[PDB]
Order: C-alpha cells, then sequence, then structure tokens
C-alpha cells in the first residue's frame, strides 16, 4: 500500500487520464488529481514501477512528468 | 457582524475561535459565551458576533460545512506550526508538506488548523513527521504525528500529574499529567510499566503523551 504522486502535467489531464496512466502498473484503489496528482497502488513493487516508467514521460508543451514516492 | 468558527484555544477566563476560513483567531471571553465553558469542546462549531468577538452561541455538529476528506492516507513534515502554539509567527494556519525520497523536493503543501488535529491538544513543531488525509480543498485532515513509542516505569505522582523513570534533559524524569493516560483506569502506581511517546517543546523542555498502563 504505496502512494506515488504526479505533478506538473498538462491541462487537460483529468481523473480519468491520471487512471489511464497509471492502471497498467497495478491496481489502483484511490487516486485524485486536485489541481499535482496521487495514485494509491496496492502492492508497493506496483509503485516502484510505475516511477521508474513515468517520470519525465514528457507531456508536451515542454512539460515532464514528475513522478515520486514520498519521503519515509 | 454575525461569523461563524470553531474553537481553537482555550485558557482560564478566555479563548480563541478559528475563523471559517482557518486563516484568523478570534479572541472571546468567556463572559461573552452563550453557555457553559467547561462543557466547550475544542474545535466547536460556534456562531459568534463581532465586536474581538462577543455572544458566542454553540452550534450542533456538521452544522458548517466542511469538505469531505479523502480515505488515502499520507506522510508528511511540519513547516509551519499554528499560531497557537507559535504566536511569533504571522502565518495563523499550519504548513504540512510532502517531501520527496531525498527530503529536497516539495511535492505539495497542505494547511492545517484545529479541526484537522486528531489530538487538538498536540504540540506540532517544525520537522515532525506526520501521518494526515486530504479534504476535497486540499488541507490536512486526521493529522497524527509519528513518534516512536518509548516504555518505562511510573516514579512518582503529584497530585494530578508524575514522572517516569524515564531520562531526557540532564539526567531528569519524564513529566506527565494524568489527562494523557488511557482507559478508564484511576489505578496508577510507582511500578506500572506504561508505553508512552515523547514529545518536547522547541522553546524549552519536554513531556510525554499518550502513555497507556501495560499491565497483564
Amino acid at each position: 500500500f504505496t502512494n506515488v504522486y504526479v505533478k506538473n502535467f498538462t491541462e487537460d489531464f483529468d481523473d480519468e487520464k491520471l487512471k489511464e496512466f497509471f492502471e497498467p502498473y497495478g491496481k489502483i484503489t484511490s487516486y485524485k488529481v486536485m489541481s499535482f496528482g496521487f495514485v494509491a497502488f496496492e502492492t508497493t513493487e506496483a509503485a516502484e514501477a510505475a516511477v521508474q516508467a513515468l517520470n519525465g514521460k514528457d507531456m508536451g508543451e515542454g512539460k515532464s512528468l514528475y513522478v515520486a514516492r514520498a519521503q519515509k | 457582524q454575525v461569523y461563524r468558527g470553531f474553537i481553537a484555544v482555550m485558557k482560564e477566563n478566555f479563548g480563541f475561535i478559528e475563523t471559517l476560513s482557518h486563516d484568523e483567531e478570534v479572541f472571546f471571553h468567556f463572559s461573552n459565551y452563550m453557555g457553559n465553558p467547561n462543557w466547550l469542546e475544542l474545535g466547536q462549531e460556534v456562531e459568534y458576533t463581532l465586536a474581538p468577538a462577543e455572544n458566542v452561541r454553540m452550534l450542533p455538529k456538521n452544522s458548517i460545512p466542511q469538505p469531505a476528506v479523502l480515505e488515502t492516507t499520507h506522510n508528511g513534515v511540519v513547516a509551519r506550526p499554528l499560531r497557537c502554539i507559535n504566536p511569533d509567527q504571522q502565518e495563523y494556519a499550519g504548513l504540512i508538506e510532502i517531501l520527496d525520497e531525498l527530503r529536497t523536493t516539495v511535492i505539495s503543501q497542505h494547511e492545517f488548523g484545529i479541526t484537522s488535529l486528531v489530538n487538538k491538544r498536540d504540540l506540532l513543531q517544525k520537522g515532525d513527521l506526520v501521518s494526515f488525509r486530504i479534504d476535497e480543498s486540499g488541507r490536512a485532515a486526521c493529522v497524527n504525528a509519528v513518534r516512536q513509542k518509548k516504555r518505562a516505569t511510573v516514579d512518582s505522582i503529584k497530585g494530578q500529574f508524575g514522572f517516569l523513570n524515564f531520562e531526557v534533559e540532564d539526567g531528569k524524569k519524564l513529566f506527565f499529567h494524568m489527562s494523557e493516560v488511557q482507559g478508564n483506569t484511576v489505578a496508577l502506581h510507582p511500578g506500572d510499566t506504561v508505553e508512552f511517546s515523547v514529545v518536547t517543546n522547541q522553546r524549552n523542555g519536554k513531556s510525554s503523551a499518550c502513555n497507556v498502563l501495560k499491565i497483564n
């Protein structure tokens, strides 16, 4: 049960695009954009896999996706 | 004239009301409160007329609409404490920040007030690691401090507060108040073992929080 945080995306980024961007890596039980965004994964391996595959994705307009786990 | 807010500070003959926007505090005297002051909770929803407040009226629960709290639990560090424990600062609300693993990049900030804390009497300074949930406004909710639990034995008791066999400042015994004991137990004796957390004021000395008696 590890959270993944998204940051610096495009303006058309909705709650669905956030789910479509991150669901091919693990089972999502909770997620939200909130103006920054986060995704809650069940397994912690699904979180580490999504960070390595989406940090610096290039969403366009010079926007690089910042994806990272939190401090501990 | 007529506002609405929440009780944030309760002292001897006076108190403070956190505004509806959680961004200011309003002083009020107990003489201007309509009801019993001892029966007043922290975070209690009130309606007050401004003079400095006057004619403070207690409200039923959920009378003040608030944003829905999301389920996911997050971890963060405190940046600014509340002005209630730190009257030195300018900003009223506290600040909680989710940081990266390197603890150098700010992921997001979330403000918190008196209604955001699980323990309204808890002392949250800068640098404390917290576990919290986010409401629909982005503010912090269900704020609880992550502290390593300690356990020692009760050494003495003096009225409504005693001391544990835990050494802190210059080899002193850890203070604790009976307002932090769990259960419905009235029996606490020297020699009993309690599991507790250690809180410390960054302007003075130390204390202990949430101590439950471990005797099986």
